[PDB]
RNA sequence: CACGCUUACAUCAGUAACUAAUAAUAUACUGAUAAUUAACAACCAAUAAACCAAAACAACACUAAAACGUUUAUUAAUUACAUUGUUAACCCAACACAGGAGUGCACCAAGGAAAGAUUAAAAGAAGUAAAAGGAACUCGGCAAACACAAACCCCGCCUGUUUACCAAAAACAUCACCUCUAGCAUUACUAGUAUUAGAGGCAAUGCCUGCCCAGUGACACCAGUUUAACGGCCGCGGUA
RNA sequence: GUUUAAAAGAACCAACUCAUCUAUGUGGCAAAAUAGUGAGAAGACUUGUAGGUAGAGGUGAAAAGCCUAACGAGCCUGGU
RNA sequence: ACCAAAGCUAGCUCAACAUACUAAACAAAUACAAAAAUACACCAAAAUAAAAUAAAACAUUCACCUAACAUUAAAGUAUAGGAGAUAGAAAUUUUUAUCCUGACGC
């Protein structure tokens, strides 16, 4: 039999909602991901990660959201933030320093004169300085930010040539884009979470990992230190 | 294993297990979890009057019997408009676009008991 | 072990001659032998306590605005429920200034009374225990609307030697054929709070009647005899349980059988009707070997259902009876032994 | 952006028709006539069936706009469980008035007075909280479900006890879940308190002003606090379908019109499913200014002006163990402009009956060292709620 | 351990699993009811 | 009680024979006749909105981040009595099998009987007791014991898993440490985004992990780089 | 239940779960059991119900284990 | 003398003819967990035959192998084949209607 999947919802709320995990088992029922199973139950945060998104259509301006509350998320490494603008509050990444009572700023604004980046703040890539730390940098303008997320992760403008800005991720590669992509500013939470020490060999089943085969297998030509150069600048504006 | 020639009733199952032994339903589920009966689902059962009815289950032995002659529509028609339908060709108003006055219905869906639909049990 | 479930408001035809069957219990149509000996103090103001009763019953007929009901059939438990509950409450705070023991006593809405008992013995039928000899069990778990739970016990109606002329009806019958059923879950003997509690005697206790035992229901089923059963059975049952729920508080039970009888006070209520009942635990040795030589029996008094109000329309009480009122200003007037 | 919708969940588009609805002029041969589906035929197209008698039941729900109280305007409604962000805030923002610490000096004076106290007042409340944690039930540990509506009824029977000295509490009644109803615009906003709450008590007489004319004066000086990113309307229930009526609880002729106390229990076994404290003293605060406004319509009317006698509302809040008192005295109707006087606010907020109970003993290395009990009790809690039910005699 | 007693009983797997609806749900299923009204099973299913 | 078996349950009558691994007779065979009565259980509303704040006596907290809910607005046929499960000594193991069986109550107030009748041979199984000695037995102090203690090594850090039915281990896994492979969206991974996720090696921790790209692999599409990749790390002769 | 500021993949030891060693049993109570003795016993724990992964496969803390009492690859039918 | 032994039937098998080929029963219930009267849908899918065997092994090959053209000859011929095992036509020819059907079958 065929199983369906437990994202069947399409209203966004701020309450967490239940998930049903899958242990590598695709929707036929087969394993298709060794190592994956019989976890603590949780229960699913919906993040906007479209940080720029307005209440109403009227007013499509720049706003200011209030921080009320900075917790743990179980389903990412980061942690989560309860921002309340208007009449609707959503979970977003929290920074590194965000805490309870602070101010975020949402603009999409593009001016002759760089603004001063603070942590919270979300300004598009043309907006912040040559040398400014980001986070949940975005692809294509209004695409979501499906880059940076991480715990501690942080990513590095390097520079703004011809209205498109180059970015560089954690993993050391540069990243072309348009200068309209809005990405946050500052290093995601949890800066210490690859600090983290699993005492024991149940902390990973209690994280949902089950424990690795017994086959000893011999190691092939892919083993090895592979000094590879870096790979070319990853580009994502379409030149005509 | 289990047995596969008996048969599978309601006695034979877990208790979310619940099937009906043959009977009519009689309403529906209310509000508050509650069985709503509705009046005009259960049957009346229509009497007749047996007082000055002078017939007894069973008749005298010594009476008669009849050749079996079972009751066709061609017969039926023979004896309840045939008669009829002559008198009214013989005086000369015969109307061949009007049978309702001999019995005959056009539509069944008008009246309370049809013949095709069947919506009367018995 | 596995034990009878009596249910004091019951669809049972006549309920009321089992449960005297189970109880030993004796019924006496009327009041009992009032003390006239009581002081002049009944002074109390008939009218104010009409208006207050006419109050409460056009708040929760007409004024009180709820919900849009959309079944047009108007169902008599939501109505009289929060009725009975200001009725007791308003006649309490009224009463309480000629009774002081009202002050002090406690008022429980809708709190479970339980009680477990044993009567008489029988042959086990089926099963590997066939043909020996078992104690028949029972379990009552009502739910009084209200009860008024005092700190002293009130005064006997009749001597504990009370004897009557009238037997309890034996029946030659099992009790499967009421229809009771047997069943096997905790057994417990509940007077509505805990041993702990300071007061373990009862005053007054309030039972409404639910929607499955109506005066229309009954006559619609072809019923009318059991509008007075399904009274007498709700007061035997219900009142016997809080009467050996106090007792067996206060430590008797089978072989330590009660001294002083344990007298208590019901008012059962339809949506318009009102019945009172009076019973006197006089025994608790209802067992076997407990009932061999036991003469006593426990006896309740009934009275006749009597309508309070008589179709009351647009704010205005068409009809309205004092003698419920009066009995009900007894029953609440009734007070403890001073010393 | 990223939509919430699993393609795999939902609702499947159906199948292109077959290729014969494409030529024109030509009639499909499909397996209508046989009354079920057959390979080979074309897929026959139905019209949206027209049940020509409709039924209750098995009909279509009738869509918002058609309803003939349907209005253009939204209106923020509030009801029994809506939450407030900021709820203090919000609430005096909403209702337009200035809050105080500190009860009023009536209900402390009436409280601090050793004559109205009941005969045994420490035993007494002592034996009410130990029934209704733990005696009112026969299981070891009751639920808060069952054990805050005991109390308060319990404290409730402890306050009535006082009838035998004061012969006016008789005055009073008691509802349980009438519909109140109190629609207001400020701001430009409408909002509505529309609901019911747990407890209701009415009385035949008024409450008196216990603001003084010097505080109520004062008050104009006054300015309510604002929050710039959060909107005045965060938690409440936007809605199209509603009535702009001055709808009490009750009917006109009622012999006790005058609500004394509103009680709200917070009766959930889940920490998650009860209230805030804050977010229950705004609830309070917002059904009591309801319930003030509904009585003063219906006293003076439905013109916008400041009361110049003040209605005074009380009001209850308990978690079971934690108790918010409010003291609501309403001066003004007219609520759209910010600048003219506003109405008065005394909320005494987490006053502690007692601090833990013990269903059960604890031993720790074989000795009981805390007897069943309950650990801590300021009859402070117990002296405030008298003085709130004696502040009408 | 012990071994034999592999068979647990319990109607609603027996139903799911070897029943007239899980037979006819498939067109192996329905093949496994044609050969064994062929042959002429008084009963075809569970 | 749940799950499961369906009358094996109850009354009367019979047992020459059939079932009980034997009789007596009978819950287990035979025939006739009866039975399990609903309050317990099953079937027993949708559409939108307000809703971040765990259960553990829950006061308040920890991490592994946790099932269990009300209120408001629109429609929910409305009118007694609907239908179904109610026995048992019972199920799965070819059996009236010393086996396997979920849950709530108590350790008896409920369940039952180790011996068909004798005698007291050997050998066999179980137990109790034993002078003096106290491992001298034996592969081994296996088993037993009025003992139920203290140390030294080997192998695995440890808890844990494994050959259902001859091997429970020094085997596997394991926290930790290292390698590679990936810059990304509507069914796994993942509603995640390089402090991430997969393919592996070795095994906590402490000191370390030395030399080698000659060959074979892998990146590099040829050079060139890679051994915490597959793997290898010298002869002959004389000399104080 | 006991020890512990501890619900510490801590300790003693019940229910419960496994099966270290020995002795009976070996067409036996049993196609894997009995008795004594053992290991874990707040967790990587046991367990009820229901569903999924099906043999050129599934699953596997690799024993080439388990997949309805015979699995280096199930059983049945057909080729036969 | 026990145990036992012997029947001749039930019926089957192979053909011919043959109407032209899913028998009878179908009151109600039957693809809800079949035999359960009664609610706003979803319904359907195809992609070569393989191998055991023979070639004394086994790799190309291996008649029949659930696809109509029957019969007498051409003819086991031309042809196809690790040119081995084996496979194998066609052009062209012959074929007189019905009953005479039962059984050196159990
Ligand atoms: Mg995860
Ligand atoms: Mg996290
Ligand atoms: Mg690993
Ligand atoms: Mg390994
Ligand atoms: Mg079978
Ligand atoms: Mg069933
Ligand atoms: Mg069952
Ligand atoms: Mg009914
Ligand atoms: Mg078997
Ligand atoms: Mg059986
Ligand atoms: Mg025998
Ligand atoms: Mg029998
Ligand atoms: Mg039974
Ligand atoms: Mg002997
Ligand atoms: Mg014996
Ligand atoms: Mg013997
Ligand atoms: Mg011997
Ligand atoms: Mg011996
Ligand atoms: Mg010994
Ligand atoms: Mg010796
Ligand atoms: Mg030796
Ligand atoms: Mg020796
Ligand atoms: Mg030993
Ligand atoms: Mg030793
Ligand atoms: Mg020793
Ligand atoms: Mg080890
Ligand atoms: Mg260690
Ligand atoms: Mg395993
Ligand atoms: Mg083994
Ligand atoms: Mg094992
Ligand atoms: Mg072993
Ligand atoms: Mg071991
Ligand atoms: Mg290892
Ligand atoms: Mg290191
Ligand atoms: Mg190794
Ligand atoms: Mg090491
Ligand atoms: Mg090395
Ligand atoms: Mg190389
Ligand atoms: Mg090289
Ligand atoms: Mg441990
Ligand atoms: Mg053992
Ligand atoms: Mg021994
Ligand atoms: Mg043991
Ligand atoms: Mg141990
Ligand atoms: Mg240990
Ligand atoms: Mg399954
Ligand atoms: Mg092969
Ligand atoms: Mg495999
Ligand atoms: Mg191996
Ligand atoms: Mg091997
Ligand atoms: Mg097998
Ligand atoms: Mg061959
Ligand atoms: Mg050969
Ligand atoms: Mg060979
Ligand atoms: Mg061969
Ligand atoms: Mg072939
Ligand atoms: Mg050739
Ligand atoms: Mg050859």
């Amino acid at each position: 039999a065929t199983s369906v999947s437990w994202k069947s919802r399409t209203k966004y709320t701020v309450m967490p909602v239940k998930m049903r995990k899958s242990g590598g088992r695709n929707h036929t029922g087969q394993i298709q991901v060794h190592g994956i199973g019989g976890g603590h139950k949780q229960r699913y945060r919906m993040i906007d990660f479209l940080r720029f998104r307005p209440e109403h259509e009227s007013k499509p301006g720049p706003f200011e959201e209030k921080v009320i509350a900075v917790r743990y998320d179980p389903c990412r490494s980061a942690d989560i933030a309860l921002v309340a603008g208007g009449n609707r509050k959503r979970w977003i990444i929290a920074t590194e320093n965000m805490k309870a009572g602070d101010t975020v700023l949402n603009s999409d604004h593009i001016g002759r004169m760089a603004v001063a980046a603070r942590e919270g703040d979300a300004h598009p890539l043309g907006a912040l300085p040559v040398g400014t730390l980001i986070n949940n940098v975005e692809s294509e303008p209004g695409r979501g930010a499906q880059y940076i997320r991480a715990a501690g992760t942080c990513g590095v403008l390097l520079r703004k040539v011809n209205g498109t800005a180059i970015i560089q991720l954690p993993s050391k590669r540069q990243m072309q884009v348009l200068e309209t992509c809005i990405a946050t500013v500052g290093r995601v939470s949890n800066v210490d979470h690859n600090k983290r020490v699993i005492g024991k060999a149940g902390r990973n089943r209690w994280l949902g990992k089950r424990p690795n085969s017994g086959l000893w297998q011999r190691k092939g030509g892919w083993a090895g230190r592979k000094i590879r150069p870096l790979p070319p600048m990853k580009s994502y504006v379409k030149l005509p | 294993g289990a047995d596969r020639m008996s048969k599978w009733t309601s006695k034979r199952g877990p208790r979310t297990f619940c099937k009906g032994r043959g009977a009519k339903g009689t309403g529906f589920h209310g509000r508050d979890g509650k069985f709503v009966q509705i009046k005009e689902m259960i049957p009346e059962l229509v009497v007749p009057e047996l007082a000055g009815f002078k017939l007894k289950p069973y008749v005298n032995y010594r009476a008669p019997e009849g050749t079996d002659t079972p009751l066709t529509a061609k017969q039926l028609f023979l004896e309840t408009a045939a008669p009829a339908i002559e008198k009214d060709f013989k005086a000369g108003t015969f109307d061949p676009e009007h049978l309702e006055k001999y019995g005959f219905e056009p539509t069944q869906e008008g009246k309370l008991f049809q013949l095709y639909p069947k919506n009367f049990p018995r | 072990f596995m034990k009878y479930v009596v249910y004091p408001q019951t669809f049972a035809l006549n309920a009321d001659n089992w449960y005297q069957s189970f109880t030993k219990t004796v019924f006496l149509s009327g009041l009992p032998p009032t003390p006239a000996k009581l002081e002049p103090e009944p002074t109390l103001d008939i009218t104010a306590l009409r208006e207050a009763v006419c109050d409460c019953l056009l708040q929760e007929h007409f004024f009180l605005r709820r919900k849009k009901r959309a079944p047009v059939i108007q169902d008599r438990e939501a109505i009289a429920s929060p009725f009975l509950d200001q009725l007791v409450a308003s006649l309490t705070g009224l009463l309480s200034v000629h009774n002081p023991v009202l002050a002090a006593a406690a008022l429980d809405c809708k709190r479970p009374v339980h009680f477990f008992w044993l009567r008489g013995e029988e042959i086990i039928p089926r099963g590997h225990r066939k043909g020996r000899v078992d104690a028949l069990r029972y379990q009552i778990n009502d739910k009084p609307h209200n009860q008024i739970r005092i700190s002293r016990q009130l005064p006997e109606f009749v001597p504990l030697d009370y004897s009557i002329p009238i037997e309890v009806p034996v029946m030659s019958c099992k009790p499967d054929k009421l229809p009771l059923f047997k069943r096997q879950y905790e057994n417990t003997i509940f007077i509505g709070s805990k041993t702990a509690d300071p007061l373990c005697y009862g005053h007054t206790q309030f039972h409404l009647l639910p929607d499955k035992l109506k005066r229309e229901k009954l006559l619609k089923q072809n019923c009318a005899d059991q509008i007075e059963v399904v009274f007498r059975a709700n007061a035997i049952a219900s009142l016997f349980a809080w009467t050996g729920a106090q007792a067996m508080y206060q430590g008797f039970w089978s072989e330590a059988d009660v001294t002083r009888p344990f007298v208590s006070q019901g008012v059962i209520t339809d949506g318009k009707y009102f019945s009172f009942f009076c019973y006197q635990l006089n025994t608790l040795a209802l067992t076997a070997q407990a009932d061999q030589n036991n003469p006593r029996k426990n006896i309740c008094w009934g009275t006749q259902s009597k309508p309070l109000y008589e179709t009351i329309e647009d704010n205005n009480v068409k009809g309205f009876n004092d003698d419920v009122l009066l009995q009900l200003v007894q029953f609440l007037l009734n007070r403890p032994k001073e010393d | 952006a990223y939509e919430w919708g699993v393609r795999s969940t939902r609702k499947p588009e159906p199948p292109p028709l077959d290729r014969v609805y494409e030529i024109p002029g030509l009639e499909p041969i499909t397996y209508a006539g046989k009354m079920h589906f057959m390979p080979g035929l074309a897929r026959p197209v139905f019209p949206p069936w027209d049940p020509g008698w409709t039924h209750p039941k098995f009909r279509r729900l009738p869509p918002l706009h058609e309803h003939p109280l349907y209005k253009d305007q939204a209106c923020y409604v509030f009801h029994q469980r809506c939450r407030l962000l900021e709820g203090v805030k919000q609430a005096l923002w909403l209702t337009k008035t200035q809050l105080i610490e500190g009860l009023p000096e009536k209900v402390l004076r009436l409280a601090d007075d050793p004559r109205n106290h009941i005969e045994n007042q420490d035993e007494r409340v002592l034996n009410a909280i130990s029934h209704a944690r733990l005696w009112h039930s026969t299981e070891d540990i009751p639920k808060r479900e069952t054990y805050c509506p005991v109390i308060v009824d319990s404290l409730i029977q402890l306050c009535k006890s006082q009838i035998l000295k004061h012969p006016s509490l008789a005055r009073r009644i008691c509802a349980q879940n009438n519909t109140l109803s109190a629609t207001w615009n400020r701001e430009s906003i409408l909002l509505q308190v529309h609901g019911s709450s747990g407890a209701r008590l009415n009385a035949k007489d008024p409450l008196p002003p216990v603001a003084s004319q010097e505080e109520v004066e004062a008050t104009k000086n006054h300015v309510l606090e604002t929050f710039y990113p959060i909107s005045p309307t965060m938690g409440l229930q936007e809605c199209n379908v509603y009535d702009v009526n001055d709808d009490t609880g009750f009917q006109e002729g009622y012999p006790y019109p005058c609500p004394h106390t509103l009680y709200f229990l917070e009766s959930a076994n889940l920490r998650p499913r009860r209230f805030q404290p804050d977010q229950l003293r705004a609830k309070m605060i917002l059904f009591a200014f309801g319930s003030a406004l509904a009585q003063a319509r219906l006293l003076y009317g439905n013109d916008s002006k400041v009361l110049e006698q003040p209605v005074v509302v009380q009001s209850v809040g308990t978690d079971g163990r934690l108790f918010q008192f409010l003291v609501l005295q309403l001066n003004t109707t007219d609520l759209a402009s910010d600048e003219g006087v506003k109405n008065l606010a005394w909320v005494d907020s987490d006053q502690l009956l007692y601090q833990h109970f013990w269903c059960l003993p604890v031993i720790k290395k074989k000795v009981v060292v805390e007897p069943v009990g309950p650990i801590g009790f300021q009859p402070e809690t117990f002296r405030k709620f008298l003085a709130l039910y004696l502040h009408g005699a | 351990k012990a071994r034999g007693n592999e068979y647990q009983p319990s109607n609603i797997k027996r139903k799911h699993k070897h029943g007239w609806v899980r037979r006819l749900r498939t067109p192996t299923g329905v093949q496994v009811i044609l050969r064994r009204m062929h042959k002429g099973r008084k009963s075809l299913s569970h």
